[PDB]
């Protein structure tokens, strides 16, 4: 859902076409700067194959 | 984990 007033992540805010990164468990969408991942960060991780989880599906 | 707006 690309909708552009939809609100994701920690912070309750649109995507904004910011960088966002998308969690293995519950499969909804972060802004990086609000899980501290760089586009660097969260790219290597896609292609590298590693899964990465939100805070809240961590704990 | 996916990504989006990357460029
Ligand atoms: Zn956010
Ligand atoms: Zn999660």
């Amino acid at each position: 859902d690309d909708d552009p007033n939809k609100l994701w992540c920690i912070c309750r805010q649109p995507h904004n076409n910011r960088f966002m990164i998308c969690c293995d468990l519950c499969e909804d969408w972060f802004h990086g700067t609000c899980v501290g991942v760089t586009k660097a960060m969260g790219t290597d991780m896609e292609n590298k194959g590693i899964d990465w989880k939100c805070p809240k599906c961590v704990k | 984990a996916r990504t989006k707006q990357t460029a």
